[PDB]
């Protein structure tokens, strides 16, 4: 849905590490591993925290809000 | 539902306390207690410093339900010696070593200039 | 007299040491208070007044839940279970509200920078969340679409790891000891040769390696265990090892009192 | 009186009981009942 | 974790893992018994229900 906070297993946040996360894969042009190695995640369960992440948040973002203000 | 609350995991119920001790009649000048809320972080630590005594000659502790926070610890000590003086000793060793670790962790980390 | 500690590495968030001279239950048992038992400032309540978002209150609430805080001065605040007030006062908990309103086309992202504490915090070092990025944004709690509002106020109480995880200020905490198995504690699994199979760890390199023709020590016991301990960002590592080791002091010195008092 | 929320239009509108339920911006006839104002208390946890 | 019994790490699941909404939709109409015993939507009172 949106980027979880902390690491499942290790507790490590990286709920920070989302934005970065795709501006090195878009402005950089870096592979996953290599912009995952970048921002400190050096555990796999880190790794698959950040790296399996779907933002299904965009999806919902597209509706239109059901309460306007 | 039945999950219970995780505070229970360390806080003292009402009208229990942390210690219970209760003789053994399996073999002479042996105790049991049982510490309540408490788990094998102290279980072990408390086991190791008795075992580390010499006058101890029996020395075990058991959680008999991960459910419950709680554990036994058996303690026999030679004749003429009280368990809990056994415990005394052991629980001051261990507040001794550890004063002496945090000292040198603090005397260690002030030599540091990168962090 | 007593443990020796010689430390390599220093970071912000990371201390890598070695631990000389202990038992082996004394030093899993600093690891597991570590992990458990160090006290912590975590948001717990949540009042939302307003949520015109995409995600439930109780997902923002447990998100609120996970941010970390500052808690250097977290000695200094009271838990709210052995507090004289009703639900929460200023001796043992600290406010933050969140207020954020979707008036830009694009996605506005609700981080957790716009957490503002509300609560007189009365000179302590609590309650500020934790920045630990270059960009100055904090953790991405929420996003909004144009003309979505997000209004909550937040109560934060100490806590430890062992009621919730998110009260854990430890991270992962690496722990070996004894690199080349001279104690032989371990069997290794092999299918042609144990040594080639099993890579060498970073550590073997502090000690002497095997001789491969003396006979096995039966008399060594276990000491010198390598830790490195992250830190959350909520304590400074050096202050983790150093409260686990208070807490740990604090629980047999708990035990000794109850002994005596009974 | 209750206040409801137009389903398509999203604009504000206040029903007795005697109202047909319709959207007088636009004729819709789903609406969604408006939030609470009494507090709501959710843990973190 | 015997007998396919599984061990889940209790620190995970207070982050998150596998944690789940769960929504439940009732529906209720007002029918027309006759010409002018038409249903209400309203707070039942136990003075007259
Ligand atoms: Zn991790
Ligand atoms: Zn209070
Ligand atoms: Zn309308």
């Amino acid at each position: 849905m949106i980027v979880p906070v902390r690491c499942f297993s290790c507790g490590k946040v990286v709920g920070d590490k989302w934005e970065s996360y795709l501006n090195l894969l878009q402005e950089d042009e870096l592979d996953e591993g290599t912009a995952l190695s970048r921002l400190g995640l050096k555990r796999y369960c880190c790794r698959r925290m950040i790296l399996t992440h779907v933002d299904l948040i965009e999806k919902f973002l597209r509706y239109n809000p059901l309460e306007k203000r | 539902m039945n999950a219970p609350d995780r505070f229970e995991l360390f806080l003292l119920g009402e009208g229990e306390s942390k210690l219970k001790i209760d003789p053994d009649t399996k073999a002479p000048n042996a105790v049991v207690i049982t510490f309540e809320k408490e788990d094998h972080t102290l279980g072990n630590l408390i086991r190791a410093e008795l075992l580390n005594d010499r006058k101890v000659l029996f020395a075990a502790y058991k959680v008999e339900h991960p459910f419950f926070a709680r554990f036994k610890l058996r303690i026999q000590t030679t004749e003429g010696y009280d368990p809990k003086d056994a415990l005394k000793n052991a629980c001051n060793s261990i507040i001794n070593k550890l004063g002496a670790l945090k000292t040198n962790f603090e005397t260690e980390w002030n030599l540091q200039t990168l962090a | 007299e007593g443990p020796q500690v010689k430390i390599r590495e220093a970071s912000k968030d990371n201390v890598d040491f070695i631990l000389s001279n202990v038992d082996l239950a004394m030093a899993n048992s600093l690891r597991r208070v570590m992990i458990a038992e160090i006290p912590t400032l975590a948001i717990d309540s949540v009042e939302v007044e307003t949520n015109t978002t995409v995600l439930a209150d109780e997902f923002i609430a447990h998100r609120l839940g996970l941010i970390p805080l500052q808690s250097m001065d977290i000695e200094q605040l009271e838990y709210s279970r052995d507090c004289f007030c009703e639900d929460h006062c200023d001796k043992c908990s600290v406010v933050l509200t969140l207020q954020a309103f979707g008036e830009s086309e694009s996605t506005t992202n609700v981080y957790s920078k716009d957490l503002v504490i509300v609560s007189n915090l009365m000179g302590r070092n609590i309650g500020h969340p934790i920045i630990q990025d270059k960009e100055g944004n904090g953790v991405l709690i929420c996003k909004l679409r144009k003309g979505q509002e997000l209004k909550l106020t937040c109560v934060a109480k100490k806590g430890i790891a062992k009621e919730h995880a998110k009260w854990g200020p430890a991270a992962a905490i690496e722990f070996e000891y004894d690199p080349w198995n001279k104690l032989k504690h371990t069997d290794y699994w092999y299918e042609q040769d144990s040594a080639k199979e099993w890579p060498q760890s970073k550590n073997c390199e502090y000690e002497d390696p095997p001789n491969e023709g003396d006979p096995f020590d039966y008399k060594a016991q276990a000491d010198t265990f390598y830790m490195n301990v992250e830190s959350v960002g909520s304590i400074p590592v050096d202050q983790v090892v150093v409260r686990g080791i208070d807490t740990l002091q604090k629980k047999v010195a708990s035990i000794l009192l109850a002994l005596t008092q009974m | 009186t209750l206040k409801y929320i137009c389903a398509e239009c999203s604009s504000k509108l206040s029903l007795s009981r005697t109202d047909a339920v319709r959207c007088k911006d636009c004729g819709h006839r789903i609406l969604l009942k408006a939030r609470t104002k009494r507090l709501v208390q959710f843990e973190a946890r | 974790n015997q007998e396919d019994s599984m061990i889940m790490n209790q620190s995970s699941i207070d982050r998150g893992l596998f944690r789940s909404l769960f929504f439940r939709s009732y529906m209720d109409q007002e029918k027309k018994y006759g010409m002018s015993i038409t249903e209400t939507f309203e707070k039942p009172q136990r003075t007259n229900t």
